[PDB]
RNA sequence: UCGGAGUACAAAAAACCCUCCGAGUGAUUUUAAUCUAGACAAACCAGUCAAAAUAACCAUAACAUCACUUAUUGAUCCAAAAU
């Protein structure tokens, strides 16, 4: 016979990503008395300091994928007064191209009650929806 | 005579599954009265509190903090009264996976 | 205060009774429920009292 | 599939279009079953699934309704691919 | 239960048996639950589903109704289109 | 069980084959007081019949 | 023909069903419209 | 019976004594910050982070890389204050601020985003995907140099390749166009490598391009070592990483061994340890660049499998365990009918004797 | 007859004509479906949970809530309803 055509009937795939992008993966079902639920494969965490904003993207692992900050000297020389409403859109606009850059286009964002009512948070998920990053995870496959 | 009613069996309430002990998913690994040990990681709850096994796999005990739901007004009360210092802690049963989600094989050639 | 126990008949043509617990002093009862047979949201009405 | 005389050449195309992932690289189109222990059942089952290919690529209303539930995330992932493919730079 | 009766000699059978109680050829003992027609209102959903389940007997009393039950019932019987014929018999069972 | 008593010559099929003389070849018992109505084919044997 | 004259009152029953359904929750509104109206009368009557 | 703890207790810092005195947080997100800042510390007791993955935890990362920038901090940090004191002053920037209507240029920020701080964003995407893993094992390196990888579908249309970007298999069919800025005075080597898709054997990666001693830019002129060959996935298994490595190496460097010929289909040629490879050859190279992308299954696998490499195409399909049952019992008690039909083989009637 | 606390101090169980609280139902609408892995508990009868899978509705929308929530309840047969 050929001998490229010699294959293993048991195919190892070492990428993390395959079962995640596939939907088939382990979320971590559970909890319900603490909060925010950890059902998740990533989560959009932002972070409101009374100078800067900072938004991450966070595996269940505990790991940052991608933050966007006002910290960084790349938007802060772009934005004035890096408390606003608009420099929330700049993180939002921001984040939402470095995810498109990353590939990760799902996510699960767990705003407190009060931030859901909040100006900066609710325009923060338009820019978020225009800049092409849909929330709220698909469902698992065989969950 | 003055005091009634006070013959009742008990409920069986307490740990089923230790630390170690293999489980399969549906397996109630512990019932309790109120809250005792928390669900964790792949463990859920059932409207009498129990907690049951969600994935197969080997059962922990862990120690974590507790940061409750916001709209449980009595415990985010209980946390605006807590001095900058002090944090909740509580336990938390865990079960960690030991069998993969799945395998690939190799169904046809073509 | 005492309850009475009325038998509820569907408004989308199949029969289908299930009975439920209302209060004496309230007037007749009308609720949405779940038809297993239609697969649809139906409007429900009082029909018949049974139990006291 | 190729050599398939009992079907017409409109029909014989669209085999292969919408069922190529079925066809061996000999231009065989290969068929399986598996449910019942009878393999005359199997075979039942085999002329039964073929006809049902055979009449779907013969009827030309069949506009090919496809389901959202499974596609959701690959229209997502289409629309965000064609986000970064936008970019127009002259190549090769 | 008249273990030798007064006519035939033979042994009786309890119709109360057969009147709510069905035997498989495997020596399995099907049972309703009880209560499944009484109170519907009160219970849950759950209860009324568990209540609607049907149940096996265990040893012992599938022993004591195999002792009230003559022999004319464990007979094996092919019933046309008996919904139980696919549960008359017994497999993979490694004791 | 049908091949098995063809093969067997228990029944033939030079004959016109039937319950009478599945029952003089002893392949199937029938008791009509047990409310027995016949005999049915069940399809065991049918890819090596 | 039981089974045809249970299909006929089914789609029948379910040709009413819309309107019927905005009836009844209109008429649930107008009586806690009313019943709210009703408090609210009383409590203007009662604090003059 | 009583034990001494080993380490202190959580909340024995502050004073029980006197609880009016002692400040307290009203404020639900300092409890969120102050609980996720306390869950990220070593306890002595049993935590999540023992048992759930955290990856050997604490590891001395061995750094195979170019040397950081040096910038003058105090130089740096004068002439950005200087640039945010020009950007106050401005009435109509303040006008923006508040009408919350303002713009940035979205470009101008991802160019400074790559100069700045996207090495360190692409190290870290690099981890969490595992690229150091299954490449390099516990060594990593920083995406000093920026990269630019682009495949030309036409004659307009350009799809880019970015880190953990997904591509299929039709826009990568051809031949890609590198980007990155560097003098002549270095020489450089650009290798495109599939991590995961070898069938025989689950530890190699395959190439699918390789070009070495590349003057400057100019990726054309370097000398061709291994042709390009386009992304062939599983049609079951998706989500195959290629990823492009770039390596700086200063002498000119031929190799003899890894020489691969000019169709060179055999994927037993096409067999790669990229590990050894950079263990024969760590004096000369140093990774500078990296950029990897996710690439599933397409209709344009199958004539690369085909026509090209003379295969028959292999298709897998995820098969998840069987469900458990437990030892069945002679005479099961208050259990459903439908008890045996989990333990029954197949639903067809079968009949021993008759 | 059923539940809560101590007796029974730390998994379960555990009695007395032992010491104290109760229950034989109210209020509201969120009117709370079908199917099926695996379990707790138990002499039997009973009782409890329940992931996945369908249908309903944000179009990938299943815990009725509160009153210490735990108890708020009755088996066959037989009668009336009639699906
Ligand atoms: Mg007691
Ligand atoms: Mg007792
Ligand atoms: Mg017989
Ligand atoms: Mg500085
Ligand atoms: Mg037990
Ligand atoms: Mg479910």
């Amino acid at each position: 016979p050929v001998e490229n055509e010699a294959v293993a009937p048991e195919f190892t795939n070492r990428n993390p990503r395959n079962l995640e992008l596939l939907a088939v993966a382990r979320k971590e079902r559970g909890w319900g008395t603490v909060w925010p639920s950890r059902e998740f494969w990533h989560r959009l965490r932002v972070i409101r300091t009374q100078h800067h904003i900072e938004a991450l993207v966070e595996h269940r692992n505990g790991q940052v994928v991608v933050s966007a900050s006002t910290r960084e000297w790349a938007i802060k020389k772009h934005l004035y007064s890096t408390r606003n409403v608009v420099a929330c859109e700049s993180v939002g606009r921001v984040l939402a191209e470095r995810c498109l850059e990353a590939g990760i286009n799902f996510m699960v964002y767990h705003p407190t009650p009060w931030e859901a009512a909040s100006d900066s948070i609710k325009r923060l998920q338009h820019a978020m929806t225009e800049g092409g990053v849909v929330l709220r995870e698909p469902r698992r496959i065989y969950e | 005579s003055k005091n009634l009613g006070g013959k009742s069996p008990g409920k069986r309430f307490g740990i089923k599954k230790m630390e170690g002990h293999y489980v399969h998913a549906g397996n109630i690994l512990a019932t309790q009265r109120h809250f005792r040990w928390h669900p964790g990681a792949h463990v859920g709850l059932g409207k009498n509190k129990c907690l049951y096994a969600l994935e197969e796999g080997v059962v922990r005990y862990t120690k974590e903090v507790y940061v409750p739901n916001p709209s449980n007004s009595e415990a985010v009360d209980l946390v605006t009264r807590l001095p900058q210092g002090a944090v909740l802690y509580k336990t938390f049963v865990h079960v960690v996976p030991a069998k993969p989600e799945g395998t690939f094989k190799l169904v046809a050639m073509l | 205060s005492k309850t009475i126990l009325v038998k509820m008949m569907s408004q989308a043509g199949t029969g289908f009774s299930f009975n439920t617990k209302r209060s004496r002093l309230r007037e007749k009862l009308t609720l949405l429920h779940y038809d297993p047979v239609v697969k649809k949201k139906v409007l429900f009405v009082e029909q018949k009292k049974i139990r006291s | 599939l190729a050599s398939a005389d009992w079907i017409a050449e409109p029909v014989r195309l669209k085999l292969a279009v919408k069922h190529k992932n079925r066809i061996n690289r000999s231009g065989e189109l290969i068929l399986t079953s598996e449910c019942s222990r009878y393999q005359f059942r199997n075979l039942a089952d085999c002329l039964q699934k073929l006809r049902d290919m055979i009449a779907e690529a013969s009827q030309p209303a069949k506009e090919p309704s496809r389901e959202d539930a499974e596609l959701r995330r690959s229209r997502i992932e289409n629309m965000n691919r064609e986000r970064l493919r936008k970019k127009r730079i002259s190549s090769a | 239960v008249t273990y030798f009766s007064s006519r035939k000699g033979k042994r009786k059978t309890v119709k109360a048996v057969i009147y709510r109680f069905l035997r498989l050829h495997s020596g399995l003992w099907l049972r309703r639950k009880a209560g499944y027609k009484k109170k519907l209102w009160k219970k849950t959903a759950a209860r009324k589903r568990r209540l609607r389940e049907f149940v096996f007997c265990n040893k012992t009393q599938s022993k004591l109704l195999d002792k009230m039950t003559t022999s004319f019932w464990k007979r094996r019987n092919w019933y046309a289109d008996d919904p139980y014929q696919k549960y008359q018999d017994r497999t993979n069972l490694k004791v | 069980r049908l091949q098995y008593l063809i093969d067997l010559g228990r029944v033939d099929p030079t004959q016109p084959i039937d319950l009478t003389q599945l029952v003089n070849g002893r392949g199937v018992t029938i008791q009509p007081s047990k409310r027995d109505y016949g005999v049915q084919l069940v399809e065991e044997g049918a890819d090596t019949f | 023909q039981k089974r045809q004259a249970r299909e006929q009152l089914i789609e029948e029953c379910m040709a009413k069903m819309p309107q019927m359904i905005e009836n009844w929750r209109q008429q649930q509104q107008e009586r806690r419209e009313k019943e709210q109206a009703d408090k609210d009368r009383r409590a203007r009557l009662q604090a003059e | 019976r009583r034990a001494a703890p080993l380490g202190p207790m959580p909340n024995e810092d502050i004073d029980v004594s006197d609880l009016e005195r002692l400040k307290k947080y009203r404020s639900f997100d300092r409890y969120r910050r102050r609980a996720e800042q306390e869950a990220r510390k070593p306890h002595w007791w049993r935590t999540y982070r023992e048992h759930f993955g955290e990856e050997s935890g604490p590891k001395d990362r061995v750094d195979i890389g170019l040397p950081p920038p040096k910038v003058s901090r105090t130089q740096q940090l004068l002439e950005r204050k200087q640039a945010l004191r020009e950007l106050r002053a401005n009435v109509e920037e303040e006008r923006a601020a508040r009408l919350q209507t303002a713009r940035i240029p979205l470009e101008a920020v991802r160019a400074e985003w790559e100069r700045t701080c996207g090495p360190y964003h692409k190290q870290r995407l690099a981890e969490y995907c595992g690229l150091y893993r299954d490449l390099f094992h516990g060594a990593t390196f920083v995406p000093r140099v920026p990269l630019h990888v682009a495949y030309a579908v036409g004659e307009d249309d350009l799809m880019p390749v970015y880190h953990g970007n997904e591509v299929t298999p039709t826009e990568a069919a051809q031949a890609p166009e590198v980007t990155y800025e560097a003098d002549e005075g270095s020489l450089w080597t650009l290798l495109l490598t599939n991590l995961d898709g070898h069938l025989l054997e689950p530890d190699a990666e395959y190439v699918h391009w390789l070009v070495t001693n590349i003057p400057g830019n100019r990726v054309t002129e370097g000398q061709e070592t291994c042709p390009y060959l386009p992304p062939f996935p599983a049609r079951g298994s998706g989500f195959h990483r290629f990823a492009f490595l770039l390596f700086k190496q200063d002498k000119r460097i031929d190799f003899s061994g890894d020489t691969r010929p000019s169709p060179c289909y055999q994927l037993a040629q096409r067999t790669f340890h990229t590990f050894d490879f950079y263990k024969k050859h760590q004096d000369a190279m140093t990774p500078a660049g990296l950029a990897f992308f996710q690439c599933r299954w397409d209709d344009s696998v199958t004539r690369v499998f085909h026509q090209l490499l003379d295969m028959r195409e292999p298709v897998f399909e995820f098969v998840r365990p069987p469900p458990y049952h437990p030892k069945q019992k002679r005479f099961p008690h208050r259990q459903p009918l439908r008890y045996l039909d989990r333990y029954r083989d197949s639903h067809e009637p079968t009949y021993g004797i008759y």
